[PDB]
């Protein structure tokens, strides 16, 4: 409350200073004068025109992502509440949706924790199996090991940020450089995971379409793209944040500068989706040449697409944006969280446990044990 | 008329041989060894793994000193390995990559190999120039070479798919003795400890005994129902064993001129690729198409143990001269040394 | 602001950090009637 | 051919007269050789790993 | 000195391993092919169109080195040495079915044996039906002994997708595709995705032969690559 | 209403005196300005409660603006700590990493098989 | 030893009937696929028909399809060939061959001139 009151006082002072520098409405016809209602600064608006403003974050009971609307009467004055004939703005929208959103967010957080833990367990076991069995060694296995490693490290980073950063805020109020370092590592490793998804897609496309005869490939380019390049977007974003938007721990998501890291990831995933489309086209052409049944061909194409979706991260491309509708938005949030927090588990159970050669190796060495 | 009576006469000889073999069969090997102490659960683990070969390994051979060994691979290489330190001493390319056999001279100064090229190459490992080069090439055969072993530094005996076996003089590089008693492709041969004689099993499911000195067949062994793939000689020099595609092994003996005991199980439905006895002759290690090498006891028909460390089909295997190690070569291009 | 599937699991974290007072037991509604502006 | 038939009977005739012995005598000889050299084969019996070159 | 010998052994291994690494690239950069043309099937012309027990012929197309092996001077008992080519990229099978006197039936059984071989179950086999021109002239001959050997030819009907060579007649197209259908039926009887049979029509002096095998080989590697990712 | 209207200049004068005690000539700092604003808000709320009306009235808003212009105009308080950079520099700053990623993907595709 | 004795044959008029029995010994009859091959006078060796290990799969050559009938009896390890409506080209020496490798369903060198596991053969002549 004290922090909220201080923030409100600072916002009121800033609004008064801005109004001092903007005294002229510069419009025509009747209009409502700019005034500070008590929470937000409103500018002059024409009569009979509804104005909009960002919904404040003074209290946890308000959702900053929403927008507050103020209606200007045709008489040239602001809207008056019929209860007491006092100037009033539509602030009730910010408070209506909060409880159900918080209730859903609790379940989303629990699901994220469970899915990340399961992905960590499955991926660690898969990496151990891959390392222990030397007979499976190849370029594809090496890229799979790198992909599993970046999945595992990103999952640990996400879990650590979830359990010992979000709940306690006293560390945030302390404002140490360790939190900034952790945020930098988190962004870098997320970028590395997405770029390694891109590297796996590129390797698959190169194996299938452009190059068929030659088998040996120099993996130095793959290593540089997976680990080296993600440094540049992360370093640039860190510099930009340190220059302009220097908050406590770089945890604010209201910045448009987050597209510096989140931007190229979308391009990489779009490239992965296009490579998947090309691979599907090639497989369909081959099966058509094979003279297979139409229903069998459709079923096998669907199975191949379902198999290849988790590896290349097609889920992000399929559902990029959040729907505005509340029910559809909630369904999208649930589905997307379930898909994202279980992607590593799906990859591990598909490319390691469901693999036939890995299963045969497990069966053969198990008999020896 | 003349042909018909010859076949009728040949049948009478075949019947007499069966009667003579039956008469000498007073008892079987299995009955006598019923009371012998079983070997026990033989457990053997890999000690060294040579990963220098590219393609499937088709043959290998140990040295007299029991340290160095030579192995043949279908990629066209003949790498000599120091089994102690795992290092390799020589790596000589071959003109033809299709090689199905290799040999190590008893003196250790010569190494031979052969295959689908119908020729046998001799390499000297003690060149004064520091590099190994081919010495003599034998081109008297007209079929793919299956096996070749050294009698000494001057004479080498070879077997091929021409149904015939050959004796060579390395210095002259010309044929000296030819054996033409088989009716099918000869797959393997094994020298006796005294070198005076050797056996060879062919695709006719029959094993013969040949005397090198006069080049005549001494006797013929029968009893297999499928083509013989591998053969080896007993350390004592008075017996031999072989395996065929019928998923069973058999032990014969020169004196009795008949089969003694067969090794097989209902599970085993895969043929035998390699066969060799142990130093004491008690253990008979035989490769199999099912990626396993069952250690078959000699005196007891019951299996003693298995080793399944190979990824692909086991093609060759060999016990050391001192009996301190066993090296196996499979189709996965990995040489495995067991102790 | 930020509307991307990759931008997720941080917006949820931001909402949990802001709207929830460290998993508090109660959060009384903020008055938005005629009394407040 | 007739020559192949002629070569077959001579092989069978000269093989028929070779000396043979009872199987039991040969079986006993094989067992005796294995028993005599049983201690000398390290594969048959467990051996210490100190003197084994492969450790 | 034991220490001195240790240095000599280590440097020898290092030099040999360096040579082996260099030779590994050249080994993996070439593709092996096995030519199993039947007797008097014109396989020699298929090679030249562009006591040795084997004839290794090396040709390069599209900057890709190929290794073709023509097994010669070998006995007709091909049961044993055929297992050596289990790692080959593809077994090229040339059939002079037009030379029936009963050459087609003999080659028919040989293809069936190769298809069902345990070691060759994972090896693709590409098929050439040679002597297409001589097939046409023998079919056009009065009372050609194709129905006598194959009575099913009297009721077989030409498929609607059979495109003819400009200038031929339906009867020669009938026999040309009838023999192909039998080979396809044999291959598809037990070919459950492990390996595939590629049928083609070629002449004795067709220079396109190297293009057909090159294209067929490319499909084999692509199919194997898809099998690695479990898409097939 | 007249009493609160007359008391509002007294509240402004008290706030100005508090700012002058805290800061000599620049009341643009953090702690001094916070204390002055707290005192000003306290006296303004007392005056509004005396008037029995919901602040801020247009006359009250004009008086507050005049007081701020007369006294709090010494410093450029228009500076705000956290901002997103303008689009002129922001758009290329985001475009460059994306174009670099797309170009490097093709470069890796090209040189991997060499 | 692995031998395949053959019995039957004789002199039959065209369009008549005959039966050939091939007897196997020295190996498990049911484990090996059996094939029928014949050698025409002044000609090469060709393949006629084969039977699976259990007898559930049967294949014929085109020339004798609908003319000859094959049967195997694993109980008494015999291979049978029943013929009807003989033709002059039927005159040939019939050989009873077998698959060297038992468990596999394929085999090579069944028609090879130097095959080992082949029967002695019987002479079948048809004339007016
Ligand atoms: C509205 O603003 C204009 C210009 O800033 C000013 O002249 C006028 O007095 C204001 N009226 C009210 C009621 O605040
Ligand atoms: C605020 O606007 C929403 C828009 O639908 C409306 O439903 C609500 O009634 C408004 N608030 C009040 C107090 O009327």
């Amino acid at each position: 409350y004290v922090v909220g009151r201080k923030k409100m006082m600072d916002a009121q002072y800033k609004c008064y200073d801005r109004m001092q520098q903007l005294p002229a409405y510069q419009g025509e016809g009747p209009y409502c004068n700019r005034t500070w209602d008590g929470w937000l600064c409103w500018d002059d608006t024409p009569a009979g025109v509804l104005s909009y403003q960002f919904c404040p974050d003074y209290f946890p009971d308000f959702d900053p992502s929403e927008k507050v609307t103020k209606y200007c009467d045709e008489k040239g004055v602001w809207f008056k509440h019929p209860e007491n004939n006092r100037t009033w703005s539509n602030y009730t929208m910010c408070n209506a949706f909060t409880p159900e959103k918080l209730k859903n967010a609790y379940v989303l957080y629990y699901l994220a924790i469970v899915g990340h833990s399961l992905s960590i367990f499955t991926l660690v076991i898969s990496l151990g199996i891959f390392v222990f069995f030397r007979s499976l060694g190849c370029q594809r296995v090496t890229l799979h090991k790198n992909m599993f490693l970046t999945y595992i490290l990103n999952s640990m980073i996400i879990i650590i940020h979830l359990v010992e950063v979000v709940p306690n805020g006293e560390l945030v109020r302390r404002d140490p450089v360790s939190c900034k370092i952790l945020h930098f590592f988190h962004q870098y490793m997320m970028a590395c995971n997405y770029f390694w998804m891109l590297c796996e897609g590129i390797y698959l496309h190169t194996l299938i379409v452009v190059a068929v005869f030659t088998e040996k490939q120099r993996l130095r380019w793959y290593y540089l793209l997976g680990w080296g390049f993600p440094l540049v977007p992360t370093t640039i974003h860190a510099i930009t944040r340190a220059v302009y938007f220097n908050d406590n721990c770089w945890l604010s998501v209201e910045t448009h500068l987050l597209y510096i890291i989140h931007g190229p990831v979308m391009a990489a995933l779009v490239v992965n989706f296009f490579f998947l489309l090309n691979i599907v086209r090639v497989l369909v052409t081959k099966m058509r040449e094979t003279h297979e049944a139409e229903s069998h061909m459709y079923l096998k194409a669907v199975k191949a697409t379902m198999i290849l979706v988790p590896l290349l991260g097609i889920q992000f491309v399929v559902f990029p944006w959040r729907p505005s509708n509340k029910m559809l938005g909630k369904i999208y949030d649930y589905v997307m969280h379930s898909l994202i927090h279980f992607q590593g588990f799906f990859v591990a159970t598909i490319y390691c446990f469901c693999n036939n050669e890995v299963q045969t190796t497990v069966k053969r060495q198990w008999a020896q044990f | 008329s003349e042909l018909d009576q010859l076949r009728q006469e040949a049948e009478q000889l075949k019947n007499q041989i069966r009667d003579a073999r039956k008469a000498c069969a007073d008892a079987t090997l299995s009955q006598i060894t019923n009371n012998i102490d079983p070997v026990g659960r033989i457990q053997m683990r890999t000690r060294r793994t040579l990963r220098g070969h590219l393609a499937k390994i088709y043959a290998m051979h140990w040295g007299t000193d029991s340290r160095l060994l030579v192995s043949a691979s279908q990629d066209g290489k003949l790498i000599i390995w120091d089994s102690y330190t795992t290092n390799k001493v020589h790596a000589i390319p071959l003109r033809s990559s299709w090689v199905m056999t290799c040999a190590y001279a008893p003196s250790g100064n010569y190494v031979a190999c052969g295959g689908l090229d119908n020729i046998c190459s001799i390499y000297n490992l003690k060149t004064r120039e520091g590099n190994v080069r081919v010495s003599r090439e034998l081109a008297g055969h007209t079929g793919y070479l299956s096996c070749c072993r050294f009698l000494d530094d001057n004479q080498i005996v070879t077997s091929s798919g021409d149904t015939t076996c050959a004796l060579w003089d390395i210095e002259t590089g010309q044929q000296t003795t030819t054996f033409t008693g088989h009716t099918g492709d000869v797959m393997s041969l094994s020298l006796a400890p005294d070198t005076r004689l050797f056996v060879s099993g062919a695709c006719d499911a029959s094993a013969k005994l040949w005397d090198v000195r006069e080049g005549m067949c001494r006797q013929t062994f029968t009893g297999h129902e499928s083509d013989i793939n591998a053969i080896c000689f007993f350390p004592n020099g008075n017996a031999f064993a072989t395996g065929s595609d019928d998923a069973t092994c058999r032990l014969f003996d020169l004196r009795a001129d008949q089969e003694l005991m067969t090794y097989s199980h209902d599970n085993i439905i895969c043929g035998i690729t390699s066969v060799s006895f142990s130093k004491s002759g008690r253990l008979l290690l035989a490769g199999y198409d099912d990626f396993n090498c069952n250690v078959w006891d000699a005196l007891k028909a019951d299996r003693a143990g298995v080793l399944a460390g190979h990824d692909n089909r086991v093609s060759c295997l060999g016990v050391t001269d001192d009996g301190m190690a066993v090296a196996t070569g499979s189709w996965d291009s990995f040489l495995k040394i067991w102790n | 602001k930020c509307n991307t599937a990759t931008c997720a699991t941080q917006r949820l974290a931001e909402f949990l950090r802001h709207s929830s007072n460290n998993f508090g037991p109660i959060l009384p509604p903020t008055n938005v009637g005629s009394n407040t502006p | 051919s007739i020559a192949q038939a002629r070569k077959l009977v001579e092989q069978l005739k000269m093989e028929a007269n070779i000396d043979r012995i009872k199987v039991s005598k040969a079986a006993a000889d094989l067992m005796a050789y294995c028993e005599a050299h049983a201690k000398e084969d390290p594969l048959l019996t467990p051996v210490p790993a100190s003197e084994n070159p492969f450790r | 000195d034991q220490r001195n010998e240790e240095k000599a052994q280590r440097e020898a291994n290092k030099k040999i391993e360096k040579q082996l690494q260099k030779d590994k690239q050249v080994y993996r950069a070439t593709h092996r092919l096995l030519l199993l043309g039947a007797g008097e099937s014109g396989k020699n012309t298929i090679v030249k169109q562009m006591t040795s027990g084997i004839f290794e012929t090396k040709f390069q197309v599209d900057k890709v080195n190929f290794h073709m092996f023509d097994v010669g001077a070998q006995r007709d008992e091909r049961r044993k040495w055929i297992q050596c080519f289990n790692d080959v990229t593809a077994i090229i099978f040339v059939v002079a079915s037009s030379s029936y006197n009963n050459r087609l039936q003999a080659a028919l059984k040989l293809f069936d044996s190769i298809w069902n071989n345990k070691w060759l179950r994972d090896t693709s086999v590409i098929l050439f039906l040679n002597k297409q021109d001589l097939l046409a002239e023998k079919v056009l001959a009065g009372k050609s002994k194709i129905e006598d050997y194959f009575p099913e030819f009297a009721r077989y009907t030409t498929p609607e997708d059979a495109t003819p060579e400009p200038g031929e007649d339906p009867r020669v197209t009938r026999a040309k595709y009838f023999i192909r259908d039998e080979f396809l039926r044999i291959s598809t009887a037990s070919g459950d995705g492990r390996h595939y049979c590629y049928p083609h029509f070629t002449c004795s002096v067709d220079t396109e032969n190297i293009r057909r095998v090159f294209n067929d080989c490319r499909d084999i590697i692509q199919r194997m690559h898809l099998r690695q990712y479990e898409l097939l | 209403e007249t009493g609160m209207l007359e008391r509002l200049p007294l509240c402004g004068k008290a706030f100005a005196d508090m700012m002058g005690k805290v800061d000599v000539w620049k009341w643009c700092n953090l702690s001094e300005f916070i204390v002055y604003y707290e005192s000003f808000t306290n006296c303004t709320e007392m005056e509004a409660n005396v008037v029995g009306c919901y602040w801020p009235n247009p006359l009250a808003q004009g008086f507050i603006t005049g007081i701020h212009r007369q006294f709090f105009s010494n410093c450029t308080v228009d500076r705000v700590h956290l901002e997103d950079p303008p689009d002129e520099v922001l758009i290329p700053l985001i475009v460059i990493p994306v174009v670099l990623t797309v170009a490097m993907a093709g470069l890796v595709v090209w040189r991997s098989k060499r | 030893q692995v031998q395949l004795q053959e019995s039957g044959g004789g002199l039959v008029q065209p369009g008549g009937s005959l039966r050939l029995s091939c007897a196997a010994s020295g190996f498990t009859f049911s484990n090996y696929k059996m094939n029928w091959v014949r050698q025409a006078p002044g000609k090469g060796l060709e393949w006629v028909s084969d039977i699976s290990q259990s007898g559930a799969s049967i294949s014929y050559t085109g020339s004798v399809k609908g003319r000859f009938t094959i049967s195997r009896d694993n109980a008494k390890n015999t291979l049978y060939l029943q013929m009807n409506s003989l033709k002059p080209e039927d005159t040939a020496v019939y050989y009873c061959a077998r698959c060297p490798a038992p468990f596999t369903r394929d085999c090579f060198d069944v028609t090879s001139t130097t095959y080992a596991y082949r029967g002695q053969g019987t002479q079948v002549t048809v004339s007016s």
